[PDB]
């Protein structure tokens, strides 16, 4: 039985890729052992609907990565943070932090879509960045109201970054939370954002079949 | 092997004015996913190359709006809408499609000013250097524009070929001029074996070719 | 901050081997293709080659294929270039660079989004040698200087009156002579007036050979 001990890497982190998961980014296993030490994020925040996502992964057999193909012009795609350290400020290996090309510049309205062409379902994840304050949100994405919408064949949701201060974690009071859907074959997810959007760069396809356990042995 | 051909190779631009660079490709760069696998890099003097435009038309992280890229298939173009001083350097286009990755020759973007004539000075070999074995005669061209220069070496009104190497500074960040050094090298033998020494300089900013002389 | 740091360059003899390395911080190095691009003095960029993210395929440019090898230690975030049979022409700054996108192989896109500072390789059989420093004596403005002749390797630096005489100085790029030795000249314009009152000595530093010279002119 090919088996994987995620140690400091939390099962969900294999999808978005905080430093602690850099070695499981495309893991393959029949038995997934989680640890209480394991962590899903690096920047403060959580996975919404995280326990459903956890059960898909535990019984997934591993994850295969595949670029999504989004490209950009007129913004920065290299947003990084001290909370995600790779000998320096870094981020999530599978995600891009988009922001305005210069401080306070107006982030352009953007629409990007992706179609699952492979034959099994694709795990799509994206993030809302909640800034510590209105002014920081503006410095990063420009002033005014922000809106992220996500749609697939049966699903529609809008997301509104609410800047504000939450309890200082690792020195940061802002948050990035992760939302996710399962994109069936030949279906399309369509993103529409004007800032505060953490875009996926690679999608995850399940590898097969496996059992997951959070033990101490 | 995709060949890349850029033009022009030298591009003097007046500050605040537009600029255009061309890149042609021996093969189509348009892939089946609707992307053109063509990048533009900039190398500012003394710095590494940096990404400017990727996939034909995308301004990379940090790149201001005055740059843009366009084209399709084999024909590509980099426009700067209003050139700034900070924009001088060498632009490289590069196909990103097929190994071996290849580059254009590079287009050197420089600041354009009104012509300015080269104050010419000539220097004879040192006594210390003469006491060695060889003689080095140096002609200086100080703060001229453009950079194209005709530097001619006269030794008893003979022509010299292979006796001189040359060297230009980088465009001054204040006055946008250049300076040039022409260094003629011969042996004490052939140095003494002649008399008068002069360098003749003709420049777009000189009405008639100017010569500087000295006699051994 | 994505950062590529090259190291291992220097002076080497024709026919020798030499190994450059590139330290990478800021990103999941193990998921990216990496390139080496070189630039010979006063020449364009020339691609040396590329290594895939797992080290399973490598491809090299025409002028080094056969003699250079690329490899990587993902455990230590390090890219390597093994140069063998060095020829004089191989003299260049060698740059390390990241393959920005991570697209399927069949659509592989070889853009490089982040570039290191580069490392200099000089292939030459000349021996280190300090320069000889001869004057360039003036005949409303006069021009004097120093010829800095027959030194190896680069670089030398020159100044005037310790660091006092700064305005109106021009130090030219060295040129390589057929002897294998470098030579360069440095000049400053002064009022023919001061010529006799203020004294002008140039200060030549050739650290690589521990040679310092102050000539009066
Ligand atoms: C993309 C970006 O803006 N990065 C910067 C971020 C953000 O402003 C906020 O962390 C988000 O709330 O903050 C830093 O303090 C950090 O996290 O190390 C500095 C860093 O350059
Ligand atoms: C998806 O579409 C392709 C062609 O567009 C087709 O070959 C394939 O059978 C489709 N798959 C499903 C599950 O509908």
């Amino acid at each position: 039985k090919r088996t994987v001990d995620l140690g400091q890497c939390g099962l969900l982190g294999t999808i978005t890729g905080p430093p602690q998961c850099d070695q499981f980014l495309e893991f393959s296993a029949d038995l997934i052992i989680e640890r209480r030490e394991g962590s899903d994020v690096c920047y403060p925040g959580k996975f919404v609907n995280e326990e459903a996502l956890r059960q898909i992964l535990r019984e997934s057999g591993g994850i295969d990565k595949e670029a999504m193909g989004f490209t950009y012009s007129g913004i920065r795609t290299n947003g990084a943070t001290s909370a995600c350290r790779r000998s320096g400020s870094s981020f999530y290996a599978e995600m891009k932090w988009l922001l305005s090309n210069t401080d306070n510049a107006a982030f352009p309205q953007m629409t990007k879509s992706y179609k699952n062409t492979r034959k099994s379902p694709a795990l799509i994840v994206w993030g809302i960045h909640h800034s510590v304050s209105t002014a920081e949100q503006t410095k990063l994405y420009g002033s005014g109201n922000k809106l992220v919408t996500v749609g697939s064949s049966n699903y529609q949701q809008s997301f509104v970054p609410s800047p504000g201060a939450r309890p200082q974690v690792n020195g940061l009071s802002g948050r990035i939370d992760f939302h996710w859907l399962m994109l069936n074959p030949n279906d399309t997810v369509t993103f529409s954002f004007n800032g505060a959007f953490i875009a996926p760069d690679r999608a995850s396809f399940l590898r097969g079949k496996s059992m997951g356990i959070q033990s101490g042995v | 092997e995709i060949v890349m051909t850029q033009s022009p190779l030298s591009l003097p631009v007046t500050p605040g004015e537009p600029a255009s660079i061309s890149c042609r490709s021996s093969q189509s760069l348009l892939h089946s996913n609707a992307h053109n696998y063509l990048d533009w890099y900039l190398q500012k003097p003394g710095q590494s190359p940096q990404l400017l435009i990727y996939l034909g038309s995308n301004r990379a992280s940090g790149v201001p709006d005055r740059f843009s890229g366009s084209g399709s298939g084999t024909d590509f173009t980099l426009k700067i809408s209003r050139v700034e001083a900070e924009d001088v350097g060498i632009y490289y286009c590069m196909q990103a499609l097929q190994t071996p990755i290849t580059f254009g020759q590079g287009t050197r973007l420089e600041i354009k000013r009104t012509v300015a004539a080269p104050s010419v000075f000539i220097f004879p070999p040192s006594d210390e250097q003469l006491k060695s074995g060889t003689a080095s005669v140096v002609c200086l061209l100080n703060n001229f524009y453009p950079r194209e220069a005709k530097v001619q070496w006269k030794v008893d009104n003979a022509l010299q070929s292979g006796n001189s190497q040359e060297s230009v500074t980088e465009q001054d960040s204040k006055d946008s001029t250049y300076s040039l050094s022409s260094t003629l090298t011969l042996s004490k033998a052939d140095y003494e074996k002649h008399k008068v020494y002069a360098c003749e300089v003709t420049h777009q900013g000189l009405s008639s070719p100017v010569t500087k002389s000295f006699n051994r | 901050q994505v950062q590529l740091v090259e190291s291992g360059g220097g002076v080497v003899q024709p026919g020798e081997s030499l190994r450059l390395s590139c330290a990478a911080s800021g990103f999941a190095f193990r998921t990216y293709g990496m390139h080496w691009v070189r630039q010979a003095p006063g020449k364009g960029l020339e691609w040396v080659g590329v290594i895939w993210y797992d080290g399973s395929n490598k491809y090299y440019g025409d002028s080094v294929k056969g003699r250079f090898t690329i490899s990587r230690d993902n455990s230590q975030n390090t890219l390597y270039l093994q140069m063998n049979s060095l020829r004089a022409e191989d003299t260049a700054v060698y740059y390390c660079a990241r393959n920005g996108e991570r697209w399927r192989v069949e659509d592989y896109y070889y853009g490089m989004d982040v570039w290191g500072q580069g490392t200099l390789v000089t292939v030459s059989s000349a021996s280190f040698k300090g320069p000889s420093v001869f004057p360039l004596a003036p005949s409303g403005t006069a021009a004097l200087g120093c010829l800095v002749k027959d030194y190896f390797p680069e670089p030398v630096t020159v100044s005037w009156n310790s660091g006092a005489l700064t305005s109106g100085v021009h130090t030219f790029p060295a040129v390589l002579q057929s002897s294998g030795l470098y030579s360069l000249s440095s000049v400053v314009t002064v009022p023919s007036s001061s010529l006799g009152t203020q004294t002008y000595i140039c200060n030549v530093n050739h650290k690589p050979s521990n040679t310092k010279v102050d000539k009066k002119v």
